[PDB]
RNA sequence: GGACCUGGCGGUGCUUCAAUCCCUCUAGAGGAGCCUGUUCUGUAAUCGAUAAACCCCGAUCAACCUCACCACCUCUUGCUCAGCCUAUAUACCGCCAUCUUCAGCAAACCUGAUGAAGGCUACAAAGUAAGCGCAAGUACCCACGUAAAGACGUUAGGUCAAGGUGUAGCCC
RNA sequence: AGUAAACUGAGAGUAGAGUGCUUAGUUGAACAGGGCCCUGAAGCGCGUACAAAGUGUACUGAGUGCACUUGGAC
């Protein structure tokens, strides 16, 4: 006897409508745990609309100060041979050794960006990478 | 009768995690089995949006923190279903994972519907089966596209019908009848073998829990 | 018909020049497709040409699917070029008369 | 298209028993014979005269049981006896059962020159075989 | 319901019991094949067809399964597949997957059973799509170097696809021979083949020759004794009775090859058989039909 | 007047086709006689059937009868609580023909933002469909073939002269 | 395909009456591969219609000339 018009209302309302009109001869099964724990939106339906005008989608890109280090070192020596183990949660790879380096450069006093990076890529030479050059 | 009936089944409302499920998974966990990895920007569907953290050169990545809180939800009320002794139904599309869905819901009791969907099972589900059939008192949808990349019909069908449906939705699926959704990786194996494992786990604590009660209300 | 006659000659002179270039096509080019004739339905419904075949069978296939593919692009050349203002659509038939001919001669020989 | 013996489909709304159900072509497979007599055997004799005591019967019968028979009569000759077998519906009264039962014995009895037996087998209402 | 399925099983027992004491056999003992025949004698029906005739069987045979509700009193379907619709069939596939995997990981006889067969082994109502699917699966599982674990699974829906030597009875003077028997249209002939003859062939008390005086069927005689290369290496005496001449012919040479079988050796008996000697001809004249001239000749058609 | 939806039509071509459209195999009809049916003439003097789907057909069959026709004569409550072979098959029942040498007919249910309307994709995308029919089953000699069956509709198809019957009319 | 063809019996009905009908049996083959004008059945589809077109302009007597539009097809 529940109302088929999913496009009015939630499951919800309807059947909580129904109820109280009394045609709903008892409440169903999920009503009370529904109404003890209703999820955070109400599930009416919505038809989709396609944005026209100057309005935009409001998902803002992912980006960090350190996207900038990660870019200009794989320009300069690329991807290198240590292949990312995607798996090792913990991995860190040739490029975020780079990071991390760069970034106690800079918090030593050293700010020029040009001889951060150079100081970087001399400083891992010495700690042993092969910071091989792709060109 | 009424002080059993009460006892039962009031009693678990009263709490907010009865059944304990918010220790069934964490963040990180969720993070590992990759629920955070959506489709490209192009491929998003409008009503993801609040669900989108943001994107990451064009891949878009799932607010994991919703995606916790809606999970808590989701699996409470699965829970809950499940020891009111309601009638769960696993649905999904996804021949990659037909046979570990099948398989999963064997394992806890309640049923599966991963093949083709006939017109109208659930609609038309007396004619189809019998004038005293018993439908699903909760439907999970593991997939909500069809292999034609549209919302299953099985989704609208359950709308209808007044079924509440948990589902776990893609950055481009369209969560606006989904009573309970659960923005995530859907393609993912690691994250659908998350998301199969969660439920029957969900399932089964419910399941005992409802087992338990009733015999401690026996014995006295 | 005089008038569906001389339609018939003309189109099959404007098909003829079509296929003496690569305009169609390079792959149809290469085939040297020859035209036997060109006969127009009563109602002007369609255009039959029919083409020489060959003695190979796959030549024959190959030839007959190039020449389904690109009828299409050849009755729109005709209409640009306005050899006719209006061209049903164009169906390209086998012809095998000259075999039992050939074969004759064979025999015969 | 063959009109012999046929219940030609509706709406699904009309009821019919075994033997509309079932058309001729299916007699001596599905369904028996309605009189069974050896007048017809090879050999035998009277084949007429026991066709035409099976018509009068049947006529007899329907008329004195209007709208009480809800199967037909199914006659049977064993030596020289009759057996009349016929459903009929539960709404005319016991005693007035009996009576016509008694009645037509004797008489029928009396006008073919052998014994005659009716037996009545009741029913709520006529057994429905499929509704067309 | 299940009640009721029980109610008839307590019901056909007790009716097991009557027919029991009625034919006085011990009811112990009692079997089905012995309730089948009490019941056909005791109620005689001449209909044609087996299904026509009445029943009296236990009510597991009798009633379709219907395919059981399904759901029990609580209402929660047993099978966990149960909303497919195809229960049955997709569990079917779902195991055919199990071991699939299990095989992949570890790693003119017959034929398959048909769509029909398959149909009621699963009590369940496939369609043509369906049926290629299992096929296909199964013929992988073939392919898949299937062991006797898996084979013995696979042979439950697999399907399998010779001349009976008659003995060498003896006479009173202890000669061999071998009797035979074959009916071709309305002829029927029985032949008595020996062990050892100069090829003497008596029909009917007379000489071969003189009672076929057709070179035609003189031939048909000969071609088995041919056909084995054993002219003049057998004696022969064929009784054949009814139809015409040529009838008469096949049916003494189907009789005379039947009884020469028994004789030659199995890869001769073979041999016949596969050029068609020892083949029962199931050419007969076909009725004449009403408004026709003839079996297929259709009365000259008016205008 | 505008925008749409469906059905109909071609004297519409290409490609598939069909004891099977034409050729291809055999046997025949038409040419002669006779048997026989029909139409026109004739007759005082027979009804119906009428392209496939009439034409040794209703008829498993006419010297009287049959017989319903013609001529003549005769009877009047009439074998019948009369009767009528007299009209009406373009009222029907009853029985059939044709496609059908088909396989579809289908009730009852369940998208177009609830318009006319629509409902297909198997690595499946809203169809399920009871029931009827084909099928299946059965007879004959198989598991084959032939029989049998052959639904809804088509031709106001036929049949009031099998019989029953609505309707029309006669009753010296 | 035991099909056609040929031949011979029997039955229905009558008092009698067929070369008609029904039915039984005997001997018993040939082609079976091509195509679609003709018939019909389909799909590919095309175009008809009921339940190329046009605007402006000018000549001629409906067409043509020039430009324009698709409110047409490729
Ligand atoms: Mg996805």
């Amino acid at each position: 006897a529940g109302s088929r018009l999913e496009t009015v209302g939630s499951i919800f309302s309807r059947t909580r409508d129904l109820v109280r009109a009394g045609v709903l001869k008892e409440k169903p099964l999920w009503f009370d745990v529904y109404d003890a724990f209703p999820p955070l939106r109400e599930p009416v339906f919505q038809r989709p609309r396609v944005r026209y005008g100057k309005a935009k989608a409001p998902i803002q890109d992912i980006w960090y100060h350190e996207d900038r280090i990660r870019a200009k070192f794989y320009s300069v020596y690329g991807s290198g041979q240590r292949a990312f183990d995607l798996f090792n949660p913990n991995f860190k790879s040739t490029c975020q050794r780079f990071v991390e380096k760069y970034t106690e450069l800079q918090k030593l006093g050293e700010t020029d960006e040009e001889k951060l990076f150079v100081e970087t890529g001399k400083a891992l030479l010495a700690e042993g990478v092969i910071l091989r050059r792709v060109g | 009768s009424t002080d059993f009936n009460d006892k039962i089944l009031n009693e678990p409302l009263k709490h907010s995690d009865f059944f304990n499920v918010k220790e069934l998974f964490s963040v990180r966990s969720l993070f590992d089995a990759r629920v955070h990895l959506g489709h490209k920007a192009g491929c998003r569907h409008r009503f993801m949006e609040p669900y989108i953290f943001g994107s990451r050169l064009d891949h878009d990545i799932i607010d994991l923190e919703q995606t916790a809180t809606h999970l808590q939800l989701a699996l409470n009320f699965t829970a809950h279903m499940a020891y009111r002794k309601g009638i769960i139904l696993f649905i999904s599309r996804n021949r990659q994972f037909s046979y570990l869905i099948e398989n999963m819901a064997r394992d806890c009791g309640e049923y599966a519907h991963t093949r083709y969907f006939r017109g109208g099972m659930l609609t038309n589900a007396r004619l189809l089966f019998g004038p005293t059939v018993r439908l699903p008192d909760l439907i999970i949808f593991l997939h909500t596209l069809n292999n034609i990349f549209e919302p299953h019909v099985a989704v609208r069908d359950a709308a209808k019908m007044n079924i509440p449906t948990v589902g776990i939705v893609d950055t481009n699926c369209n969560p606006c009848l989904i009573t309970y959704p659960v923005p995530g990786n859907d393609d993912s194996p690691l994250a659908v073998h998350l998301y199969c494992r969660l439920f029957q786990t969900a399932i089964t604590r419910a399941k005992e829990k409802r087992q338990q009660v009733e015999a401690l209300y026996r014995l006295q | 018909h005089a008038r569906l006659r001389a339609l018939n000659g003309l189109l099959y002179k404007a098909l003829t020049d079509l296929l003496c270039t690569p305009e169609v096509s390079q792959e149809l080019y290469d085939l040297n497709v020859e035209l036997s004739k060109v006969s127009l339905t009563p109602d002007f419904s369609a255009c039959r040409a029919y083409w020489k075949t060959t003695l190979s069978a796959e030549q024959n296939a190959h030839m007959e699917a190039v020449l389904q593919r690109s009828a299409a692009h050849m009755r729109h050349l005709l209409m640009s070029q306005q050899t006719l203002r209006n061209v049903p659509p164009i169906v390209f038939v086998q012809d095998k008369g000259n075999a039992a001919l050939a074969e004759l001669d064979q025999l015969l020989a | 298209k063959n009109r012999a013996a046929r219940v030609r489909v509706s709406k699904g709304d009309k009821p019919v028993t075994y033997e509309e159900a079932h058309a001729p072509h299916y007699i001596a497979h599905r369904k028996g014979w309605l009189s069974l007599h050896t007048g017809n055997l090879d050999g035998e004799d009277h084949a007429a005269e026991r066709t035409v005591e099976d018509v009068f019967l049947r006529k007899f019968m329907w008329g004195t049981f209007p709208g009480c028979l809800a199967d037909q009569l199914v006659l049977k000759r064993r030596g020289n006896q009759l057996e009349i077998c016929a459903v009929v519906l539960r709404q005319l009264s016991p005693h007035k059962y009996y009576f016509l039962v008694g009645y037509s014995e004797t008489l029928l009895s009396y006008f073919y020159k052998c014994p005659v037996r009716l037996h009545l087998q009741t029913v709520p209402s006529k057994v429905v075989y499929k509704y067309l | 319901t299940e009640d009721f399925i029980k109610k008839q099983i307590e019901e056909f027992n007790i009716g097991k019991r009557h027919l029991a004491n009625m034919m006085g056999e011990d009811p112990e003992t009692f079997t089905q094949e012995d309730i089948d025949r009490a019941i056909a004698y005791l109620f005689p029906s001449g209909l044609f067809e087996k299904r026509a005739r009445p029943v009296m069987k236990h009510p597991e045979q009798i009633f379709p399964r219907q395919r059981a509700i399904q759901w029990g009193e609580d209402g929660r379907p047993f099978h966990y597949l149960f909303y497919t619709g195809k229960q049955s069939y997709y569990s079917l596939m779902h195991d055919v997957y199990g071991m699939l995997l299990n095989l992949e990981k570890h790693q003119i006889g017959s034929r398959w059973l048909i769509k029909e067969e398959l149909e009621e082994m699963l009590v369940e109502k496939l369609s043509d799509l369906d049926y290629m699917q299992f096929i296909r699966l199964l013929e992988k599982l073939l392919t898949s170097q299937c062991g006797a674990a898996e084979e013995e699974f696979v042979q439950r829906f697999r399907r399998s696809v010779k001349q009976l030597i008659e003995p060498v009875q003896y006479d009173e003077q202890g000669m061999a021979f071998s009797k035979s028997e074959g009916k071709r249209k309305t002829a029927k002939a029985e032949a008595i083949v020996y062990k050892h003859g100069s090829g003497r062939i008596k029909v009917n008390g007379i000489d071969y020759q003189l009672y076929f005086p057709i070179t035609q069927d003189r031939e048909q005689l000969m071609f088995p004794f041919h056909f084995v290369d054993r002219l003049g290496k057998h004696d022969v005496t064929c009784t054949v009775s009814g139809g015409g001449r040529s009838a008469q012919a096949g049916a003494i040479r189907l009789a005379m090859a039947k009884a020469l079988c028994s004789f030659v050796t199995e890869d001769e008996v073979e041999w016949m058989r596969q050029a068609g000697l020892l083949t029962t001809d199931p050419r007969v004249r076909e009725r004449k039909k009403p408004g026709q001239e003839g079996a297929r000749r259709k009365f000259t058609w008016k205008k």
